[PDB]
């Protein structure tokens, strides 16, 4: 599950 | 609202608190409240605002995504009934972070920063109803979120530096959008590859504590890459 | 109640489900619900009651000792206001679950194992309340936590056998109770060991699944005495 | 902390 700010 | 009464510094010293106690419903409601004092935000409050809202929405995700697996797996209405409950609370969620985008952060954002973030902010918030709706509803809501996205990049790729950490996570987190949402994983990649790329030649002009920051975010976007290629 | 037109069997399938996405608040709320239908629950349903509150209560105990540490450290009134705050939300909850047990989860209770449970439960709510209270009103509930306790023992040891898992989280409960809150540390030490012991001599009349709930909770037993001796 | 259940 990708990596999001 | 109900934190109408209380002075805007103990909101901010309160959402702080309850961060620190990872409470992050009662630090969702204290920056709300902070919001609704009608002054713009410092770049420190708006870390908060946005701290407090990704962890009451990440949970609402994560919890929508178990219980939508069970679901699936399944296939009485309880699971359907729940997620269905979860799935309104998220959207209600997405709804106030709108809502106090709209009344009235963006449009007294006049600053690069300001904007971008409350842009990249409104692409965000899109993005999780999409995860969520369906047929005309999920198409209109992509839409707006790209929209939203893009206006965001443009001012950010004309008044920022590459390396500016709302540039960069707002380019981590459309990528994910182009990938996970709007099926376009070339654009995904190609902008997640060239984000980082812009951003590696201008980290010579950083301080000890900015590249620290740019390089997190660069990080994610190499974790994101080598998930993707 | 708020779950009062929710079929029994659904609260409970969507405590399960609840539990699955860990939302412990919401998994509360449909046990609460379910002890509302007015008829005795099961050994799963007591299950999913305690491990609904234990979580909720957990949070708000995390959270409290967040607090009152920054409080001490800092030793303006915001620190102070949003720990009573918190405070108040965790004392609502214990007198929510004490109210569960007063209408009527006890009085019902015929049967050993739902009894000790249950006196199990009043004297862990006393516990927790005794940990945020003060003065006189912190020593009587600190007397009543006892009280309960005691009875569970005197019942647990008169109908269950050594490694019955109710037994030894009781013992496990009371003994921390000796050691945390009436500073009675030979006493807790004491409970433990005897409590592991005996334990102990009767495992080879258990299943591997039976085995298997006792020996894990022989082996908190066994951490909380490394941590005492 | 010690362990309970
Ligand atoms: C001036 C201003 O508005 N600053 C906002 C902060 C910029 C730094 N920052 C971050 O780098 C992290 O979150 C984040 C980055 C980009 C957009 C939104 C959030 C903090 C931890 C991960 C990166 C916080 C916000
Ligand atoms: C018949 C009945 O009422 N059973 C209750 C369950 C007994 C097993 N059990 C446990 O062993 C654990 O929790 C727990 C033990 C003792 C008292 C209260 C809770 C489950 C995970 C840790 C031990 C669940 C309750
Ligand atoms: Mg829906
Ligand atoms: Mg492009
Ligand atoms: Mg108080
Ligand atoms: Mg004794």
């Amino acid at each position: 599950f990708p990596a999001t700010v | 609202g109900a934190m109408g009464s209380m002075e805007r510094a103990s909101l901010i010293q309160k959402a702080k608190l309850a961060e620190q106690a990872e409470r992050y419903e009662d630090m969702a409601a204290f920056m709300k409240g902070a919001v609704e004092k009608g002054e713009e935000l410092s770049c420190e409050e708006r870390n908060l605002l946005s701290v407090a809202y990704k962890n009451v929405v990440g949970g609402q995700r994560a919890a929508w995504r178990v219980l939508s697996s069970i679901e699936q797996k399944s296939n009485g209405p309880e699971v359907r009934e729940y997620r269905e409950k979860v799935e309104t609370e998220l959207q209600g969620v997405c709804d106030t972070v709108l809502g106090l985008l709209d009344s009235h952060l963006i449009k007294e954002a006049g600053d690069a920063e300001s904007r971008v973030f409350y842009l990249k902010m409104k692409g965000d918030y899109y993005r999780y109803l999409a995860e969520v709706a369906t047929g005309d509803d999920k198409k209109r809501i992509i839409d707006s979120a790209r929209s939203a996205y893009q206006e965001a990049m443009d001012i950010s790729k004309k008044e920022m530096p590459p390396t500016n950490p709302i540039r960069l996570g707002l380019a981590l987190n459309f990528s994910v959008f182009h990938y996970e949402i709007a099926n376009s994983p070339e654009e995904a990649i190609s902008l997640a590859k060239t984000t980082f790329d812009e951003a590696m030649a201008d980290l010579h002009t950083l301080s000890e504590d900015s590249y620290k920051d740019s390089t997190l975010i660069m990080q994610l976007l190499r974790d994101n890459l080598t998930l993707w290629t």
